[PDB]
């Protein structure tokens, strides 16, 4: 394999996690290529969630039809209080107030996971500075495949 | 995406049916079950929605059984 | 890199079994270009008679319309046929020399919509679309594992 | 689909209006055509329907102007 795209995907979600001061933050990253199956966390920062704390974060199915990933193909961000497509888990995880994410897609132009942000006081900067932090980080993530 | 029709049928009824049970979900065990779910299907292709819906679930439950995965 | 030229040798056999069996008057594998994305499409093999609206000029590097019937029957995975409509023909024309056009998707090692098997025929008479289906669906898996 | 619908308006707008005219379409011409259309994209991502129509309408002419690519 190539790794470096997490390389990348570090540095970024540092950027995003500060910048957007949230609670935690995660890259996720499709799987296979265009099928976009598979949902996993190549990086986060902050605490994780108690709903996936010591639990295996990668293989996670892709529930194609929830909200997130249709709104991402239309090309537009998703938040919400209640409902975490991809979060690596079954169970509920109502400690979280609020999530923002925006998709990232690479250099073929696909559709190839998201940079997200979740907070557990449902206190958040204003999702107008949420969208031009994650467009930046989504535009570099792009790039780097 | 432009996926073909079948195969999705069938790997999407093998995820939902089987793969979502699976009590050890990781990076690999994803691919493992991919690469059995692809090359089954492309060795003996299943051609309309009804006989992919099922094919996918009963081949993903031998797959359970051929490598012993823990399922519930 | 030469998996395309691969791939083109098998396209060139499982061709000739179509074009002769299903007794067409034109027969084609047409191959989308980049990959996953179908901005393009190519005739990267044909037999029997070139329509008039595609001779002398090239037969590679035609756009793709994907609002036309055949993408989308395609990818809701059946087979097209038409007496006027011919998406991926290399040409803006029509070409009211051709009574009935028959197509199937091919799908590759990914699992992605990469082109179809054609035939064309000039006169109306044309064996039914039953065996036509059988014989355009044998030659489409084997397409699909030719990478 | 699942390409970035972003781009996807983009290009499609340089292949309706600009690229469908080409006199000499191949699988070099095409080749050259995406390749130069992505880059653009990529460094600069349009993030708007109406601005993709538009840019990637103006980026395909222009291109054909650099190139010497006969129209019509």
């Amino acid at each position: 394999r190539t790794a470096r795209f997490e390389s990348v995907a570090l540095e970024q979600l540092q950027i995003v996690h500060i910048s957007s001061e949230a609670d935690f933050s995660a890259v996720y990253s499709f799987r296979p290529k265009n099928l976009n199956y598979f949902v996993d966390i190549i990086a986060y920062e902050g605490k994780l969630p108690s709903t996936i704390s010591e639990k295996s974060l990668g293989g996670y199915p892709v529930d194609k039809t929830m909200d997130e990933y249709t709104v991402h193909l239309n090309g537009r961000h998703y938040y919400s209080n209640s409902k975490f497509a991809f979060l690596p888990t079954k169970k509920p995880t109502p400690e979280i107030n609020y999530m923002y994410s925006c998709p990232y897609f690479n250099l073929d132009n696909i559709y190839a996971g998201t940079i997200t942000m979740y907070w557990y006081r449902n206190d958040h900067i204003s999702n107008d500075r949420l969208e031009s932090i994650c467009a930046q980080a989504a535009r570099i993530l792009g790039r780097a495949k | 995406m432009n996926v073909d029709p079948h195969f999705d049928k069938f790997m999407e009824s093998g995820i939902r049916h089987v793969y979502m049970l699976f009590e050890n979900k990781s990076v690999e065990s994803s691919e493992q079950f991919y690469s059995f779910m692809r090359t089954t299907y492309k060795n003996d292709p299943c051609s309309s929605d009804f006989e992919c819906i099922e094919r996918g679930a009963e081949m993903a439950q031998s797959y359970a059984r051929i490598m012993n995965i823990k399922l519930e």
